[PDB]
């Protein structure tokens, strides 16, 4: 019955700014602590920062790679949590989750300030920080026949065969150039669509 | 990392498995534990001394001693295949939190399956530009863990390799793709190129040569 | 900040029950504007769903409630003439015979944890605890005030 709906994620340039939002529902938000957590693509969860409640004066703590660039705020009247991100860097890319945050302290074994735990999570909103300019793909045949969809930006691309079986499209690779590539191979006894660049291509595999 | 977790652990269906979190801050602060599956929101498994959120199965239990926190899963079920994260303070007395690096739990859910490796040479439409790409496609392996090593003739190549992490197919098996970038000079100036795919100790190799 | 005033310390007579203790300790907090007007009732129901601490030689309880019921950080102390039973905070069957009651009206989580840590050290100081059972209200106020001062 808790929902935490993050939004605001998108493509932003290095050095740019981006604001994320989280709409919370199903719990008493005014007294809840709230945390942002991120997951870089292929990596683990990384704690970003947390905003406390009224009894703490809404104070905020931040992780080291983010302090001085990010600001966490909240507006209790509308149950929103915000994350303001400035001077973004490539390594800030990834999925950003809001988390309802509980507080734990065992009397006999505890040490101040106890421990925070993350009792409800949103699905996250995806942030991509990149210098890359929108680029349509170059499609090359793989004469099991294939198709190579190379050096495009950004995601996604869709590949179908004969404008509509037994086809396996592989997930994209993110190259050091900042561009993506992927492949689609079908086994026998292509229609690549890049909407961000309005590029359509019908490469026949002779 | 302030909190150290094993990278990956395996467990047969119905067996018990323990994964651990280690760090100096755990001598002063309890850990909490989280499960995360691909594409889904994390969930809290338990926290504090002996606390388990309602709805979390009884088989997830946690202990702690010294600088160590442990998550124990009794009779592991198929759906327990996931990433597990611990969290605590980054140091004793700190207002910040931190996550461990995460443990990939593999629940042996089907018999081992060797991978299919197809290797396409660079196309002449691509060569007629000024670039060349080898495409190594890996299909239908289990468990989801493979290693790709490229060879020029008999010598290894690390430059220009881009490989995706394993992905689950529509048949509960895994797939991966690897790409090698070459200038068309170093394509034709070698006898052959190979894509060596290693999976659970066994190796399947494919080879291409600049001669259609 | 933690408000601790001279009238936040009092001795209580031998004929008071658990609920009279809470209400007596809460009334100065109520009258100074430190907690909501029904703060006592919320302590009672939170305690029933327990803050008794079995320590030698003097049993202690730490009644409190959700921080959302606190307007300004304060502490109210009660010294019982005769021991009164509080249910163990750990969940043990035997009731804790209590003579010292620390009512906590803390709204700030970092202060809550610091104060609970200070209380843990204090109630293991047997000389301090014995002193609490014989000093007058002003002496108790001065002793605890000094210790709350050193905490912050």
């Amino acid at each position: 019955e808790v929902q935490l709906v993050e939004s605001g994620g998108g493509l932003v340039k290095p050095g740019g700014s981006l604001r994320l939002s989280c709409s919370a529902s199903g719990f008493d938000f005014d007294n809840a602590w709230m945390t942002w957590v991120r997951q870089p693509p292929g990596k683990g969860l990384e704690w970003v920062g947390r905003i406390t409640g009224p009894g703490e004066g809404w104070s905020v703590d931040y992780a080291a790679p983010v302090e001085g660039r990010f600001t966490i705020s909240r507006l209790n009247s509308i149950n929103f949590l915000y994350l303001e991100m400035n001077n973004l860097r490539m390594e800030d890319s990834g999925l950003y989750f809001c988390a309802r945050t509980g507080k734990y302290y065992d009397f006999w074994s505890g040490y101040p300030p106890g421990e925070e735990y993350f009792q409800d999570w949103g699905r996250g909103t995806l942030v991509t920080v990149s210098s890359a300019s929108t680029k349509g793909p170059s499609v090359f045949p793989l004469a099991a026949l294939g198709c190579l969809v190379k050096d495009y930006f950004p995601e996604p691309v869709t590949v179908s065969w004969n404008s509509g079986s037994g086809v396996h499209t592989f997930p994209a690779v993110l190259q050091s150039s900042g561009l993506y590539s992927l492949s689609s191979v079908v086994t026998v006894p292509c229609n690549v669509n890049h909407k961000p660049s309005n590029t359509k291509v019908d490469k026949r595999v002779e | 990392y302030e909190l150290t977790q094993e990278t990956g652990v395996s467990v047969a269906l119905g067996r018990t498995v323990t994964i651990t979190c280690r760090g100096d801050s755990l001598a002063s602060h309890a850990a909490s534990w989280y499960q995360k599956k691909p594409g889904q929101a994390p969930i809290l498994l338990f926290y504090g001394k002996n606390n388990r959120p309602s709805g979390v199965p009884d088989r997830f239990s946690g202990s702690a001693s010294g600088n160590r926190a442990s998550l124990t899963i009794s009779g592991a079920q198929a759906e327990d295949d996931a990433e597990y994260y611990c969290s605590s303070r980054d140091k004793s007395g700190s207002r910040l939190s931190v996550f461990g690096g995460g443990t990939k739990l593999t629940v042996l859910s089907q018999p081992k399956a060797a991978p299919s490796v197809t290797l396409f040479p660079p196309s002449s439409e691509e060569l007629q530009a000024n670039k060349a790409t080898l495409v190594c496609l890996i299909s239908d392996f289990y468990p989801g863990a493979v290693t790709v090593a490229w060879k020029a003739d008999s010598s290894p190549v690390k430059a220009g390799v881009e490989t995706t992490t394993p992905s689950k197919q529509s048949n509960n098996k895994y797939a991966a793709s690897s790409y090698l970038s070459l200038t068309p000079e170093q394509w034709k100036s070698h006898r052959s190129y190979s894509c060596q795919v290693t999976h659970e100790g066994s190796t399947v190799e494919k080879t291409v040569a600049p001669t259609e | 900040g933690i408000h601790f005033r001279r009238h936040y310390v009092r001795h209580l007579p031998k004929e008071v029950s658990q609920n009279d203790i809470i209400k007596a300790l809460a009334s100065p907090l109520i009258n100074d504007g430190m907690v909501v007007s029904d703060f006592a009732d919320h302590v009672i129901t939170r305690e029933q769903n327990p803050t008794g601490l079995p320590v030698e030689p003097v049993g202690v309880a730490i009644p409190h409630t959700d921080s959302k019921y606190v307007r300004q950080n304060a502490i109210s102390v009660g010294i019982l003439a005769e021991p009164v039973n509080f249910e163990d905070a750990g969940g043990e069957p035997d009731p804790v015979p209590v003579r010292v009651v620390f009512m906590l009206a803390l709204g700030n989580w970092f202060d809550i944890t610091n104060v609970l840590w200070w209380i843990k050290a204090v109630i293991q100081d047997e000389d301090f605890m014995q002193q609490l059972l014989v000093m007058n209200d002003d002496e108790i106020y001065q002793s605890i005030y000094t210790r709350i001062s050193e905490l912050e």
